[PDB]
Order: structure tokens, then C-alpha cells, then sequence
């Protein structure tokens, strides 16, 4: 027998592979909503609002 | 050197191709043709006859 | 030319001396061979018949 | 976040954290796992309490706390091995049922249902 | 914070993390570089409040801007400052700037609705580097150079006790004797102060080194200056003799030029900073030109009437659709999408080109180890000119190129994280070793040897000399050649060309992961954006082909799902999913996969039976012979989507003097019916300018969709092609067996197995000893017994660390399970492992010598879906043969000859003496060059002299 | 030197009647058989044959 198990190769032949696994990265969050999150970009209720604010 | 029988071609009536989708089949209309063609029929009679799914 | 004249931008001229030397010149590409007619470009497969 | 969802749910809690949790008013099953980062087993009983917490949205509150920060909090709960859980009934006549080892996905849900 | 430490990190942090820093603080540095406006004093005053500016969302959404054309993007808005001091009154105002590009989490930009990617370019770093040079004579001179941001240039060579030559540019050759001054520097005040002087007895082009430079300057000439400063110091230029001079005594090295260490890596955060400082720089000129027309017109203008959105805009679509860097995204396959954005680029603006291209820079350099693939040399523009960088390669903040490794601590501390990020300066300082710690002797184990790395040279070490281990498996290789099992089997250049040949698979109809793999097809799978990943975790409350709906939090989402479309090179996109109703999904994990994905993982190819047989020549050299089983049994069936788009004349539903042989489909404004059959050669679009559609040849098949847009008008018809497998179609397996297909065989001739089975494919045996590829002899016996087993194998590639003979141990093991567990005896021979006797499938009896088979994964490629002249050698060859008439009918009517190719058709449908245009042409040429050249024709009877004309 | 992972030719017809006559009694393959740099054989067979 190998020293290395296979059982560690063994993979089912039917497998959603979850991604929420041990070997993967975090899940990549959409560019626009770290921007938003970091408050790097302004949504545009803020964006109309503040030109509203102008409009006087 | 053995001859089978199965469905050869389907005739839709209101869909505008074979790879558009159709309101309430969870299917794409490629998926009933797929469907189809899996199908097994039996027959000992030559010639192309006719049959429905109405 | 000591200083070769330029574009706007910065594109040195192809003199008429340009257009006879070099390979794109109408003196090699143009006359050692031709866009010759009457040919069809496929992929090859083998006939061992 | 506001507009990136957390990946994780199951929150991490102290051993005070918990206790007010526990002398508090609960109105669902409380489920506490305790663990350690350097535990092998609990790589993948983490990754069931996060499915589990899916399951149970708001049905059921389920928190973690790590035996290295409270390891003689751990020590008095009666935790003899490392992926050990509490079910804490709501209820507080209730007895809280202690498990141990990777259980089943299967198990933890009808514990929370049957007994809770 | 440690993201790559641990896992594989994402393969495109490098887009995501570089954009990121981009609009966290490459915004803020360039428009703090924009000066105040004023022409000299007057009632005039512009300039930009830097600390008030904002990003705002864009309107459309990323599926609206590519199907509108536009451009996904943000708009940037900065309050402004004006005061009209003949009023001496301020006013405020928030101005629009223009618009930032916006890329996605995948790491590619859409410009005026097409995919874009910003390729990583790799430069010489800033600083001094020292290094010989010979001349016609051979002088054997040490030169130093300095470079900065620009590329400056300012090299200092020494020729000997003689002058310090500090030539700028090869006309400017000048000496440093009376440069002692120079810019604002003084006499012999320090010049004395180091060695002895007894030798001595522009403003901003390349004049300053940044912030990298400032680092390396100091770094190499041991400078106290701070890292603060970055404009150059004649300390610096002092200090670059001191050390010159020391070569000449032998002390110190010249540096190597192909190091990493001197080498910078711009990624998509450097050239989105640079346009935008160019944007700036033409935003400043355009309220100056504006300022100058508000005052010539005097009018009182909002801070807003002095901008543009043109600056901005223009200059960011101009870099996206004319810098070569930014390169359309191929979206060919998952694969393709996701090594796209990974590439290195050595030529480019300012980069070497194939001009300036010694064949040094393309070499393997011992810095490359970790960080850029030595396999993948992916030869595009120029042989090992574009490379890829390494699975867990990461940017450092110098601009240069970290790889993890794990830190051998000796009782330091509790070491916290052991994973280190070194960049190529410090990882030629360290011992790293990559063998393991299997070997155990009558001593310690700390004493047993192991080979190692070591100031750009390997040698073998003992196990407590060793600083660094190098643990991930796929620490070295790029994407492409890290989806190859069993690659340590392969010699290096075919594992090069089958990361290429994965890049040209075809996504097929219905997808099948691949038994044999190396557990590298899920991250591809991950990051490649074509599944749907659930961004909320919670239930599935109703799935069906259009869209999946999940609710979490009290908060239900809709997720679209894409269905046939078409991708940029002309594949299907279609998403299934694979999420049922009812059950919960944590976020990110998937919701359907799109083509060329099965479960989350890649799958480019099939499964299918293959015996390493020669044929009857149907094999020979790379041909293959296939069944019919491949055909009908749409194996390797694909979807093809086309898109014909005319730009505008008025469209009508029928052309005069036409018949219903083209004009069937056309409807009542002149378009094709969706869902329409179409032939080659049949009106699509029906125009009249004061130009119509036809489907070209080979284009086939049924319309899918049709687009009015609307002021010309656009239509956009898109058709389906169902292209089966053929004869002349390429197929390839993951080791560089590439493949056309010759033949096409009925499954009861094919030759069959010992259960009957016939095989689908036949492979040419001789390919392995001559491309020395043995990956898919072990791929194609583990694959039949991965499918008997029915298992799937991902295994990490050098699986002989473990063991001798490790992946010759994992097959044979695993074929006798399959031999044993389903009772197939040919599974397994004792006498010959991995071959067994197969029959021949038209005389019936077997073939004497057993044959290898198995169940290799088979890619389909692009070369039949994707797609003359005589050159001047075959002139050379037609010569040879004395094929004279021949010869002179390339060079005549069949070509540029409008004489007599005009009646050569009529000649030839019925039953010279004149140069041809292009010696005509000749002439002109040299008759405009002043130069008269003449053909005469000096008879040989009567010595008649006469001038063909020309 | 076709080698058969991927190859696509150009193809040419003769004309003239002249041409036609030396395509067919100088180019052929059965006039061809030995190299002009040595007086080798070409045709020989390789690979599985």
C-alpha cells in the first residue's frame, strides 16, 4: 500500500465542492459593496440628496 | 445490424426556437428534446408514424 | 537626415526610400511572391489510404 | 456589514458574555460549542454550526467559546474533551444536554427540536 | 491579513487588492499633485478641495452597461473654489469631474460594454545598478546607472584614473571633473572626504527616484538619507563612484540586471494612478483654456462651467482601447478568464520590446522561483516575453513579487505565524529547503541532508542549516500547468504547451468533471465568476432554469442566471442550477454552474475509452481516430453563438429585384425571425443606403436573439451553431497530447476490450517516447480504474516526495481495486500492469502485444470554432523543379494582374507579353525617386531596338 | 514536415495548358524520390510504418 493514503485523493464522483471549505480563501466580496462598506463610495440616495441639498 | 425504433422529431406550437424557455416547465425546451432522445419505444413495424403529448 | 522629420505624433516619415528598401517595400514583398489566386487555406488530415 | 453579509454567524461569546446570555431570558434553544483553534476535530465541527446556524436563523441562537481564553470556565461547564456542545433549554426548568464528538448534523436539529 | 498564508489565495487578489488601493489612496495622491489656476492676479481663483471628494454608485448595473454599450463606472465629484476678486467674493460649488472605471470582483473592467483586463507589467526597479561594459577594443569599463520613475537613464562609467563620463543620453557625453557644482552642488568640500581626489585633478525628466528608488539608492550605497526625500542628492551621485571605484579593487559585485530584486511589478493600482494623473494634467489645461474664453467673453462662471467630463472619461477609454496592457478579456472558458488577469508583460510602454529583447530576460532566472512560472513562457507577442505569475505569488509593497514560506523558528518566541512573504532581495539570503523530513539514521534527525537553495545555487545541506521550507505543492507553477496530474512526469516544455492547449478548450453542451485531476479545478472553478455564488447565506425558496430565489435574514434575493450567451470568442455562457428548493446555503458557496463547470469544479473535456494503438495510419504522428459514439452521442458536442451586428439608409422588409429564396425570413421591419433557420448566403438584415446582411460561409443554423437598439440604428442577430465533433477538429489531453482527428469509425470496428466495451478513441503510441510525456499513461490507467470504482481522484503533483515510484504505487493499487471489486481481470494483468489484450474489431481476433487503456479526460479545442499568399521561398523551391510557366503563372493573372486576369475567366470557360501591375508599380515608385528605368527588347533578328512600355 | 497537431496548406491549379504539363511531369511525387543534397531517399517510411 502506499505510505500516503489515497483515501486523500478519493473524491465522490458527484460533489458540489463547498467552498466554505478549510482549503479555501475567504468568499470574495462584489467590488461595489466593499467600496460601499469601506465608505469609499457613496450610494446614490446620498449622491441626490446632498446635490438636492445644493439645489436651494 | 439491429434496427430500433425512437422519436426522430417534436413539433412545439407556440415557442419561437428549441433553446428559448417556456413558463412553467422547469425544462428548457433543449432539455425535453434531450429528454426525448432518451426514450426507449419498441416496435416491429417500418415507417414514420406520429404520436402526442397533449 | 540628421534630424528626420516627425509626425505630431513623434511617427518618423516613410520616405520614398522606406518604401522600396525594407521587406514591407514594394520591392521584395510584392515581387518575390505574390497574393496569388485560385487558393484554399484547411486543416490537413491524414489519407494512409 | 450593511452591504457585505458576514460570512460567519456563529458569534463568539466570553465566559461572562455567556453567563448573562444564560441568566438572561432566552425564548429559543441555545446552542454553545466550545473549542480551540489548535483542535483538529473542531475544523470540522465549525463548519457545522455555521450550517446549522443557516438552518436555524432566529429559531435558535448559537454561540462559540474558545477554551483557550476560558479554559477554567471550560473546566468547571464539566467539558471533558474539546468538540463538546450545550443545548440550553429555554426553558429554565429544563436539564441543558451536554454532547460530545463530531455528532451528526442530523442529531444537532432534532435535539433542538425533540428536546427544545 | 493572512490570506495566502494559509490557503491558496484568490487568483485575482492581485486585480482585487490592487484597485482597491487605488481608490483607497492612488485617488487622493494624484488630485493632491493638482496646482492651483490663476493666470496671474486677477478676479479669478480655481483649485479642487481634495478632502471633499466622493465616488458615487453607478446608475446601471454591470448587465445593463455591457447590453447598452456603455461603460460601467463611477463619477467622481470634488468641490471646487472660485473668487472673483474684483467682487472678492468666494463661491462654492460641487463639481463632476468625470468618471473612474469600476472593475468587479473577477478583476475585469467593461469599457463601452466590452470585458476588459489590465495585464500586470514588469519593469527594471529605480536605483543604481553596477555593471560591466565592452567596447570595440574591449575596455572592460564598470558602469553605473542610475533609473528613476521615467526611465531616466543617467549612466557613470569609469575609465580607469581618466574622466567620469555622465553622458544623459549617447550625444551627451559629458565629464563630472567640472560637474562638481553641476545643479546646486559645491567644490571639493566632501569630494575629498572619502578615498582620495586625485581623479578630479534634466529638472524633472529624470531627476528624481521615488519612493521605490530612494529604498534601492540607499540600500546598495548604504545611505543614511531618509526614505522620506525623493528627490536625488549629489551625495547620492558622490557615493555612486565611491562604490565604482571599489570594483575596480575587487571588492563588491555587479549587479545582475535579470534579478527580481531590481525588477518592479505595475499592476492594474499603477496604471489606473497614471491616467489619472494624465486626466489631471489635461483637466488642468482645460480650465486654463476656459478661464482665458471666460475672461475674453467676461461672464461669471460656476465653478462647474470651468470642467469637463472629458479629461477624465476620454483619456481612461482611450487607455482601455489603445494601450496595449489592456487587453480584452478572453472568456473562451473559465480557464481563460481567470489566467487572463494574471500575466506579466516585460515589453509595453517603457518595457523591453521585441527590439530591445536579449534573450537574457528570457531566461529562467533563480528569483523566479515562487513568483513567476519558469514552465508557462507563453509565447504570445515574443518568446518569453510574456510570462504568468505563481499560484501563490503576491505584490509587495515595493512593487515587488513575495512567495510564502515556512519559517524554521529554533525556539524563537512562539513564532506566531510561521508563513513568510519574501521578496526576491531577501529570499537569496536564506537557506530554503523543499525536500522533506523522512529520513531517519542511527544520529538525529537534525543532521540528515537535505538539497536546498542557497544564494542562487542549490546544494544539499543538513536539516538544522535549513531556514525556509517551501510546503505548498503548487508553490512554483502558474494555473495552467498547475491542472495537470501527474505533471512531474512531463518534461517541462510539453507541460508548457498544455497550460496553452487548456486555454483553447471548448466548453461543451453538457459538461463532465474529470476522474484524474489535481484538486486545483475547484479555486479555478471559484474565482472564474462563471458559477453563481450565493453573496447571503440562507434557504432556497424556488429554483427553475431563469432564476434562483434565497431567503436569509428576513431578506429574499433573486438571482439571475445566464442563459446562451455569447462570450467574446464565441462560446455558449449557459448557468444550471444546481441548488434544490428548500435547502440552505451558506454565503459563498455555489448556486449553479455555468459552462465548462460541473459541481463547482472545472471541466473543459470528457471522460472517455482510449487505446494506445497504432491503426492503420489513422493515428499517424498526432492524428486521431475516434468512433462514432463521440458523434452521436453529442460527447463532444459544443455551443457556438456568432454575432452579426451592422452600424447605420433604411431597413426594409424586402428587397426589389429579389426572390423568397433569401427574403423568407425577413420581417416587417427587414430583420430575421427569432427562431429562424438560416443557410450560408440567406438577408439577415434587410438595408437600402443611398448594404444588406447575408449569413458568411460556414455560419449555420437557428437564430437566437435578435437586438434593435436605436440616432443610427443597431441590429444585433446572434445564431447557434450545434457543432458536433468532426473529422479535422483538435483534440488534447492536460500533457500536451495534441490531437487532430482523422478518422471516424462505427463502434463495431473500433478495436474492444475484454468486456466488450469498444473503445471511443485511438491514440498513436509513438507520441509518448519522442514528446516524453508519461503524465498520461498514469492519467489514462487511473481513469478506468476511477471510473469502475467510480471515483474521482485530485491528486497535488509531486506525490514522490512521499515515496519512490509514489504515483506508479497510487495506479496499480487502484487498478487492482478496480480489477477486484468488479471483476474485470484485464483491468489489472499481473504480467503487464496498465495493458491488457484487446481485439480487433473487424476480424475479431486479438492483437498479440497487450495494449495500454484507460480513461483519460480529452479537452475539445478552438481552432475548427475560432477559423493566401506565396512567399518568396516557394519561389526559391518552383526554381529547383525548372517549373518556369509556373513559376510566371503565380506572378501573373492568378494575382494583382487586372489585364489578364480579365479574360483569363472565358478562357478557361470556353475551351502575357505585358509586365504585371506590380513591376509597373516598381517603376513608379523609382520614376518618382527621379530614376527612369527602362525594358527594351533588342531583337535578335534584325537588331530592332523597341521600349516595352510599362 | 506535416505534422498532424494542427497544419493547413495552400493550394494552387495550374492553368495554362504549360503549366498543367510541368505540374504534372516535374512536380509529381513519383519523379521525386531522391533529395538533391545527397541523392538520399525521401520517401521513406517512418513512424509506424
Amino acid at each position: 500500500d502506499p505510505v500516503y493514503p489515497t483515501i486523500n485523493y478519493i473524491q465522490a464522483p458527484d460533489a458540489v465542492m463547498d467552498f466554505r471549505g478549510p482549503d479555501f480563501h475567504e468568499p470574495t466580496p462584489n467590488m461595489l459593496s466593499y467600496l460601499k462598506e469601506n465608505c469609499k463610495v457613496i450610494s446614490r440616495e446620498m449622491h441626490e440628496t446632498l446635490l438636492a441639498k445644493e439645489k436651494t | 445490424e439491429i434496427e430500433g425504433t425512437c422519436i426522430t422529431r417534436a413539433k412545439f406550437e407556440n415557442i419561437p426556437h428549441d433553446y428559448s424557455n417556456i413558463v412553467g416547465i422547469q425544462e428548457s425546451v433543449h432539455e425535453i428534446l434531450m429528454n426525448l432522445n432518451e426514450i426507449v419505444l419498441k416496435s416491429n413495424l417500418y415507417g414514420t408514424r406520429n404520436a402526442l403529448i397533449c | 537626415r540628421g534630424q528626420p522629420m516627425r509626425d505630431g505624433h513623434n511617427k518618423v516619415y516613410k520616405s520614398f526610400s522606406d518604401v522600396i528598401e525594407g521587406k514591407e517595400g514594394r520591392f521584395r514583398e510584392t515581387l518575390l511572391g505574390k497574393r496569388v489566386d485560385y487558393s484554399g487555406r484547411s486543416v490537413i488530415v491524414v489519407g494512409p489510404s | 456589514g450593511k452591504f457585505v453579509r458576514e460570512d460567519y454567524l456563529v458569534r463568539k461569546l466570553s465566559a461572562q458574555e455567556l453567563q448573562d446570555l444564560v441568566k438572561g431570558e432566552r425564548k429559543v434553544p441555545l446552542i454553545v460549542d466550545f473549542y480551540a483553534t489548535w483542535c483538529g476535530p473542531c475544523i470540522l465541527m465549525a463548519q457545522e454550526l455555521e450550517m446549522l446556524a443557516v438552518e436555524y436563523e432566529s429559531n435558535a441562537m448559537i454561540v462559540k467559546v474558545d477554551t483557550d481564553d476560558e479554559y477554567e470556565f471550560a473546566r468547571d461547564m464539566q467539558v471533558r474533551g474539546l468538540p463538546t456542545l450545550f443545548f440550553i433549554s429555554p426553558d429554565p426548568s429544563k436539564d441543558a444536554i451536554r454532547t460530545e464528538g463530531l455528532i451528526p448534523l442530523q442529531m444537532m436539529r432534532d435535539i433542538i427540536d425533540n428536546d427544545m | 491579513g493572512k490570506e495566502g498564508t494559509s490557503t491558496i489565495p484568490g487568483f485575482n487578489q492581485i486585480q482585487f487588492e490592487g484597485f482597491y488601493r487605488f481608490i483607497d489612496q492612488g485617488l487622493i495622491e494624484e488630485l493632491s499633485k493638482f496646482p492651483k489656476i490663476e493666470d496671474i492676479d486677477h478676479e479669478i481663483e480655481f483649485q479642487l478641495f481634495v478632502e471633499t471628494y466622493q465616488l458615487v454608485e453607478p446608475l446601471i448595473k454591470e448587465r445593463d452597461a455591457v447590453y447598452e454599450s456603455l461603460t460601467y463606472s463611477s463619477e467622481l465629484y470634488v468641490s471646487a473654489g472660485l473668487i472673483w476678486k474684483t467682487n472678492r467674493n468666494m463661491q462654492e460649488q460641487r463639481i463632476f469631474i468625470g468618471n473612474i472605471p469600476l472593475m468587479n470582483s473577477l478583476g475585469t473592467f467593461i469599457v463601452n460594454g466590452i470585458y476588459r483586463v489590465v495585464i500586470n507589467q514588469i519593469l527594471q526597479s529605480p536605483g543604481i545598478y553596477y555593471q560591466s561594459e565592452l567596447d570595440h577594443n574591449g575596455i572592460s569599463v564598470y558602469t553605473g546607472t542610475i533609473i528613476s520613475d521615467w526611465g531616466g537613464r543617467l549612466e557613470l562609467e569609469i575609465d580607469k584614473k581618466a574622466r567620469i563620463w555622465a553622458r544623459v543620453s549617447r550625444k551627451q557625453k559629458i565629464s563630472i571633473l567640472v560637474l562638481s557644482s553641476a545643479m546646486g552642488s559645491n567644490l571639493r568640500e566632501i569630494l575629498e572626504n572619502v578615498c582620495y581626489p586625485e581623479i578630479f585633478l534634466f529638472f524633472h525628466q529624470r531627476c528624481e527616484l521615488g519612493r521605490i528608488g530612494r529604498r534601492n539608492i540607499n540600500w546598495r550605497l548604504n545611505l543614511n538619507i531618509p526614505q522620506n526625500n525623493i528627490f536625488l542628492l549629489p551625495r547620492d551621485i558622490l557615493a555612486a563612484a565611491d562604490h565604482l571605484i571599489g570594483m575596480k579593487f575587487g571588492m563588491g559585485t555587479l549587479d545582475d540586471m535579470n534579478h527580481l530584486k531590481n525588477k518592479r511589478i505595475r499592476s492594474v493600482a499603477d496604471l489606473l494612478q497614471d491616467q489619472l494623473g494624465l486626466a489631471l494634467a489635461r483637466l488642468e489645461n482645460v480650465v486654463k483654456g476656459t478661464i482665458g474664453g471666460a475672461i475674453r467673453h467676461k461672464l461669471i462662471p460656476t465653478p462647474q462651467n470651468l470642467v469637463t467630463s472629458t479629461p477624465l472619461t476620454t483619456t481612461y477609454e482611450s487607455f482601455f482601447g489603445l494601450h496595449p496592457l489592456s487587453q480584452v478579456l478572453d472568456r473562451t472558458n473559465p480557464l481563460t478568464q481567470i489566467v487572463h488577469g494574471r500575466k506579466l508583460s516585460y515589453l509595453g510602454p517603457g518595457g523591453l520590446t521585441g527590439r530591445t529583447a536579449n534573450f537574457r530576460i528570457r531566461d529562467i532566472h533563480p528569483s523566479h522561483y515562487g513568483r513567476i512560472c519558469p514552465i508557462d513562457t507563453s509565447e504570445g507577442i515574443n518568446v518569453g516575453l510574456i510570462g504568468s505569475l505563481s499560484i501563490h505569488a503576491r505584490i509587495g509593497d515595493w512593487g515587488s513579487l513575495e512567495s510564502p514560506f515556512y519559517e524554521l523558528v529554533e525556539k524563537s518566541k512562539k513564532a506566531q505565524i510561521r508563513m513568510l512573504f519574501l521578496s526576491p532581495s531577501q529570499d537569496e539570503y536564506y537557506m530554503i529547503a523543499a525536500g522533506n523530513s523522512l529520513a531517519l539514521n542511527r544520529g538525529i534527525q537534525e543532521e540528515q541532508v537535505v538539497p536546498a537553495r542557497y544564494r542562487q545555487e542549490f546544494l544539499t545541506i543538513a536539516w538544522e542549516e535549513v531556514h525556509l521550507r517551501s510546503i505548498f505543492p503548487f508553490q512554483y507553477f502558474s494555473i495552467g500547468a498547475s491542472l495537470i496530474p501527474f505533471i512531474e512526469h512531463n518534461d517541462a516544455n510539453r507541460a508548457l504547451m498544455s497550460s496553452n492547449m487548456q486555454r483553447q478548450a471548448v466548453p461543451l453542451s453538457r459538461s463532465e468533471k474529470c476522474i484524474v485531476g489535481t484538486g486545483l479545478e475547484r479555486q479555478v472553478a471559484l474565482d472564474s465568476g462563471v458559477p453563481a455564488i450565493a453573496e447571503h447565506e440562507g434557504k432556497i425558496l424556488y429554483t427553475d432554469t431563469e432564476k434562483i430565489i434565497l431567503s436569509g435574514n428576513e431578506n429574499t434575493l433573486s438571482i439571475p442566471l445566464i442563459m446562451y450567451q455569447r462570450s467574446n470568442k464565441n462560446t455558449c455562457m449557459h448557468q444550471k442550477p444546481q441548488v434544490r428548493r428548500g435547502k440552505c446555503i451558506k454565503k459563498g458557496q455555489i448556486l449553479a454552474d455555468g459552462a465548462a463547470t460541473v459541481g463547482g469544479e472545472l471541466a473543459l473535456g470528457k471522460n472517455i475509452l482510449v487505446a494506445y494503438m497504432p491503426w492503420e495510419g489513422y493515428n499517424f504522428e498526432d492524428a486521431v481516430l475516434i468512433s462514432e459514439c463521440l458523434v452521436y452521442g453529442d460527447i463532444y458536442t459544443s455551443f457556438h453563438i456568432r454575432k452579426y451586428e451592422i452600424q447605420t439608409e433604411r431597413i426594409t422588409k424586402e428587397i426589389p429585384h429579389l426572390e423568397g429564396r433569401l427574403l423568407r425570413n425577413l420581417d416587417k421591419n427587414g430583420i430575421v425571425m427569432l427562431g429562424s433557420w438560416v443557410e450560408t448566403g440567406d438577408i439577415l438584415v434587410g438595408k437600402l443606403t443611398p448594404t444588406c446582411l447575408k449569413l458568411p460561409i460556414g455560419g449555420r443554423g437557428r437564430v437566437i436573439d435578435v437586438r434593435w437598439v436605436q440616432n443610427p440604428e443597431i441590429i444585433r442577430v446572434y445564431i447557434s451553431q450545434k457543432r458536433e465533433i468532426k473529422v479535422g477538429d483538435k483534440v488534447a489531453g492536460r500533457h500536451g497530447n495534441k490531437g487532430i482527428i482523422s478518422k471516424i469509425l462505427p463502434r463495431q470496428d473500433m478495436p474492444y476490450l475484454q468486456d466488450g466495451r469498444p473503445v471511443d478513441m485511438v491514440f498513436n503510441p509513438l507520441g509518448v517516447p519522442s514528446r516524453m510525456n508519461v503524465g498520461q499513461i498514469f492519467e489514462c490507467s487511473l481513469g478506468l480504474a476511477g471510473s469502475l470504482l467510480d471515483r474521482h481522484y485530485r491528486i497535488a503533483p509531486f506525490d514522490e516526495r512521499y515515496e519512490q515510484e509514489a504515483s506508479r504505487k497510487l495506479v496499480f493499487s487502484e487498478l487492482y481495486e478496480a480489477s477486484k471489486q468488479t471483476a474485470n481481470p484485464w483491468v489489472f494483468e499481473p504480467e503487464y500492469p496498465g495493458k491488457s489484450r484487446i481485439f480487433d474489431g473487424r476480424t475479431g481476433d486479438p492483437f498479440e502485444q497487450p495494449v495500454i487503456i484507460g480513461k483519460p479526460y480529452i479537452l475539445k479545442l478552438i481552432h475548427q470554432v475560432d477559423d493566401q499568399r506565396v512567399g518568396e521561398m516557394e519561389v526559391w523551391a518552383l526554381e529547383g523543379f525548372g517549373v518556369a510557366h509556373i513559376l510566371q503563372e503565380m506572378l501573373t493573372y492568378k494575382s494583382d494582374h487586372i489585364r489578364a486576369r480579365q479574360e483569363v475567366l472565358g478562357t478557361t470557360i470556353i475551351g502575357p507579353e505585358d509586365a504585371p501591375e506590380s513591376f509597373r508599380l516598381l517603376v513608379r515608385e523609382l520614376r518618382s525617386l527621379a530614376l527612369e528605368l527602362n525594358h527594351f527588347l533588342v531583337s535578335e533578328k534584325n537588331f530592332q531596338i523597341n521600349r516595352k512600355e510599362v | 514536415n506535416a505534422d498532424f497537431d494542427g497544419d493547413q496548406m495552400a493550394v494552387h491549379v495550374p492553368l495554362s495548358l504549360e503549366a498543367q504539363a510541368e505540374a504534372r511531369l516535374l512536380m509529381f511525387s513519383h519523379m521525386n524520390l531522391l533529395s538533391p543534397a545527397i541523392g538520399d531517399p525521401i520517401s521513406v517510411p517512418t513512424q509506424d510504418m
